[PDB]
């Protein structure tokens, strides 16, 4: 028997047991989200322990075949992604260092309170304290002070980690044969052996800068509209030609612009469309809500929910004395169960979060016929790209109408057109340069570029110059910024966010025409679509068995990332942007600050 | 009419042998009456070959013989003439001109104990494919490798694996009960016919 042989009879040994392994910690994990008790939160522990140990000796196994012995490619990625170390090719005292440092940040992050002046009891936390403050207050004081305290008491207390993080990062990561962590981080995009669908590591730091160039007309308008808003709500505080204040941004970092809709809406006198009153008129609860969403998949030629969907799922918040974790999730447990957890209300945001939710389910259901190690999103970005169409037509007034919940006579006219895409904008548009300034600051940090004496200096000259967004308060290098936020703190890749939301609209603009819809992009519904239905099917059921960009050809025609769908879906607000704009700076100097 | 067939034990077993053990009991010398077959239990996939179902009463055989097992519900469409994969090539075949009937039922009710159900197991290795209506009820650890086994070792796996029956899952992994009818006329007589 052949090395290759001999890997598939071990391969066929794996999936059999992890199946098995990673249903009893899954539903082990379902039964404390769904019931926080004691007794759930061991018997969680103990059945992820036992599936974490079953990988760790399963990975040095897999170890025992030589790679470059195997031909069958779809037998190399099931041992590729089974031979990868990580954290194992560190010594077991680094290894256990790094993990005290991981456990440490976040825990100083989900702990770390911050208390007012003047009394050392009234204090808060990020979420919900702090966090209501960054997304509601209108006060300059109240918003600098949060903002400022979250990063100079927590912060701090987060930088000597942060340093041996990515001492430690970067020696597992050259372990693994990686130029850097970073380098590491971006091998999810990584694809070898076939011919006219490969894809380097370093080809995606290019590919998100030449994309990302495209994105600056639309975001500078977007932030010259902005801050002339913000100027005549805040007049001594914002220079007409200078960045925008790091605390005025609508949350605690300005990841995104959204909660600045109230102060930036450009026709504040015309109402959203919020079909919440009317599914209260209409008598309905959440089962009406996932009934509704699965006729909306099955409208474009997807199968309906499982029984077992509808009998082990938890739609509804348990209340009383049974808690549970509220965020909605979507699980796929294997072996046929799927779930989605969810404490829904009737409103509209969880109507479109259904068919968010949804959305990843379908995706489940269409790759489970893989094998268990290619059951995944085709990179980091496919999952929740897919996620985010669904609510993109469930949101449109003509799909709205069609269901009942919109009323036909309500109109559409070109200023409820601009600020709903201008509330789009907040949010799509508004992340886009704070994402690919942050990920790059951490390319950087890992590939040795930027110093430790310049962490803080670099982080903000960036800030400046790629985001338009200035410090109100001048941090020097005993601060970590970065860290502040969850996702750097608690070693989670950051870029995912980027590149999903330029493949969202490469696929909403491939299934739209495929539904032969016309007009504006942003006004598509697929629904009752099933040739759109079909063509995104043939990539959901891929899985991580082809190339991502083989993936992504099967769904729009290209085997590469591409802002052209963005640009086509946000054209209507950048043309209003621009001509807002004919009296107003746009650009922003990066010398200018509010502490100047 | 004094001399039933006995398909009460068959289709109302108190349980099922494995698959890879499956159980053969033999009927003949009785007047068999299909038509109280559907009363037993609301067959999922009933499926006859080379025979019309709505004939069954009106014909004769020397002999029948019903084998008996539990699968997974993705493996019932393996239990067919010339299928392959893992039941209808390592655990139970059918003959190419097979002639009879397949009766499948759901049982996720008598096969789910929500704790896993691990009496029922299949075989996953075997040094060749199963002859037609064979069974392979050897134990010996399987080699995948060149080097001598004598146990169980990296490369030296046990054949059977237990199926993790459980309530909770889908219907595709529920367990499905299976009897496969097989009619025989070599020489003799036959023995078996309708009303
Ligand atoms: C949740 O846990 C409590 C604590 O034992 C138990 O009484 C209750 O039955 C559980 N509920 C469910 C749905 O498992
Ligand atoms: C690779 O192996 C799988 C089984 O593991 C098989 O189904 C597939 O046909 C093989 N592909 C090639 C190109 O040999
Ligand atoms: C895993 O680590 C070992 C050393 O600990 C190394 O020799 C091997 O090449 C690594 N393999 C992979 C796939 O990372
Ligand atoms: C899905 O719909 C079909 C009818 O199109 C129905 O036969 C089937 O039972 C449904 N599935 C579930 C799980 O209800
Ligand atoms: C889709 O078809 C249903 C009937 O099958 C209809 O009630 C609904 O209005 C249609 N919606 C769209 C957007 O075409
Ligand atoms: C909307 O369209 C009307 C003409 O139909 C035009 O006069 C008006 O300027 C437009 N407004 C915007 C914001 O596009």
């Amino acid at each position: 028997s052949t090395i290759e042989e001999q890997a598939k009879t071990f391969l066929d040994k794996f999936n059999h047991e992890a199946e098995d392994l990673f249903y009893q910690s899954s539903l082990a994990s379902w039964n404390y989200n769904t019931n926080i008790t004691e007794e759930n939160v061991q018997n969680m522990n103990n059945a992820g322990d036992k599936w974490s140990a079953f990988l760790k000796e399963q990975s040095t196994l897999a170890q025992m075949y030589p790679l470059q012995e195997i031909q069958n490619l779809t037998v190399k990625l099931q041992l590729q992604a089974l031979q990868q170390n990580g954290s194992s090719v560190l010594s077991e005292d680094k290894s256990k260092r790094l993990n005290t440092i991981l456990n440490t940040m976040s825990t100083i992050y989900s702990t770390g309170k911050v208390c007012n002046p003047d009394n050392p009891q009234e204090c808060l936390l990020l979420e919900p304290g702090l966090n209501e403050i960054m997304a509601n207050s209108l006060d300059y004081n109240e918003r600098l002070w949060a903002w400022e305290s979250w990063r100079s008491e927590v912060g701090k207390q987060l930088r000597p980690l942060y340093e041996e993080y990515v001492v430690l990062k970067n020696e597992m990561a050259r372990a693994n044969h990686y130029e850097d962590y970073g380098d590491y981080w971006r091998g999810d995009y990584e694809v070898n052996g076939v011919d006219g669908y490969d894809y380097s590591r370093g080809q995606l730091i290019e590919d998100v800068e030449h994309t990302f160039e495209e994105i600056k007309p639309l975001y500078e308008h977007l932030h010259a509209y902005v801050r002339a808003k913000l100027m005549n709500a805040y007049p001594s505080y914002i220079s007409p030609i200078g960045c925008l204040p790091a605390h005025l941004l609508g949350d605690m970092w300005g990841r995104f612009w959204t909660n600045l809709y109230s102060l930036t809406v450009p026709f504040g006198q015309k109402p959203n469309i919020d079909v919440t009153d009317a599914m209260v008129d209409q008598a309905w609860d959440a089962q009406r809500i996932f009934k509704e969403a699965e006729k909306f998949f099955v409208s474009v030629g997807l199968p309906n929910m499982t029984q077992g969907f509808w009998e082990n799922s938890m739609l509804t918040d348990p209340g009383n004395v049974q808690k549970a974790v509220c965020h909605p999730t979507a699980w796929d447990l294997g072996k046929g169960d799927f779930r989605i957890l969810m404490c829904t209300k009737v409103t509209m945001d969880d109507f479109l979060t259904a068919h968010h939710e949804m959305g990843h389910i379908q995706y489940d259901m269409a790759y489970a016929a893989q094998p268990f190690l290619l059951r995944n999103g085709a990179n980091e970005g496919f999952h929740e790209a897919v996620g985010e169409i669904m609510s993109l037509s469930a949101a449109t007034p003509k799909h709205l109408k069609s269901i009942g919940l919109l009323s036909p006579d309500f109109q559409e006219d070109n200023e409820t057109e601009i600020n709903f895409l201008l509330k789009q904008a907040l949010t799509i548009v508004g992340t886009l340069p704070f994402t690919y300034m942050l990920e790059k600051w951490r390319w950087m940090v890992f590939k040795g570029e930027i110093p430790k004496d310049q962490w803080m200096k670099k982080w903000w000259e960036m800030k400046r110059e790629i985001v338009g967004v200035v410090e109100p308060v001048p941090h020097d290098e005993t601060y970590c910024d970065p860290a502040s936020l969850f996702h750097v703190s608690n070693d989670y890749s950051f870029i995912r966010y980027y590149t999903r939301t330029l493949y969202q609209f490469q696929f909403q603009e491939a299934l739209c025409q495929a539904a032969k819809h016309e007009g504006p992009l942003h006004k598509c519904d697929i629904s009752n679509s099933t040739e759109a239905g079909q063509k995104l099917f043939n990539m959901l059921r891929l899985g991580k068995s082809e190339p991502w960009t083989l993936a992504l050809e099967n769904v729009v025609g290209a085997k590469n990332m591409n802002v052209r769908p963005l640009l086509n879906y946000f054209e209507p607000l950048f043309t209003w942007l621009k001509d807002q704009n004919k009296n107003s700076f746009v650009g922003w100097s990066t010398d200018w600050s509010p502490y100047a | 009419v004094t001399n039933l067939c006995p398909f009460h034990e068959v289709f109302n077993a108190t349980r099922f042998a494995s698959v890879y053990a499956w159980n053969r009991t033999r009927i003949s010398n009785c007047v068999a009456d299909y038509s109280v077959l559907y009363n037993f239990a609301p067959f999922f996939a009933f499926k006859c070959y080379g025979v019309s179902p709505t004939k069954l009463n009106d014909l004769c055989f020397t002999n029948v013989y019903a084998d008996s097992f539990v699968i997974k519900g993705n493996e019932v469409s393996q239990i067919a003439p010339g299928q392959t994969g893992n039941i209808a090539d390592y655990n139970y075949k059918l003959p190419d001109d097979f002639t009879g009937c397949v009766i499948a039922w759901n049982s996720n009710k008598l096969d789910s104990k929500h704790s896993g159900n691990y009496d029922y197991w299949y075989r996953l290795f075997r040094k060749s494919k199963l002859k037609p209506f064979e069974r392979d009820i050897s134990t010996e650890i399987y080699q995948a490798g060149n080097k001598p086994c004598k146990g169980k070792g990296p490369n030296c796996y046990f054949p059977l694996q237990s199926y993790g029956f459980r309530p909770t899952y889908g219907v595709g992994h529920q367990p499905y009960r299976v009897v496969v009818l097989s009619f025989e006329l070599l020489h003799a007589p036959a023995t078996v016919c309708g009303p």
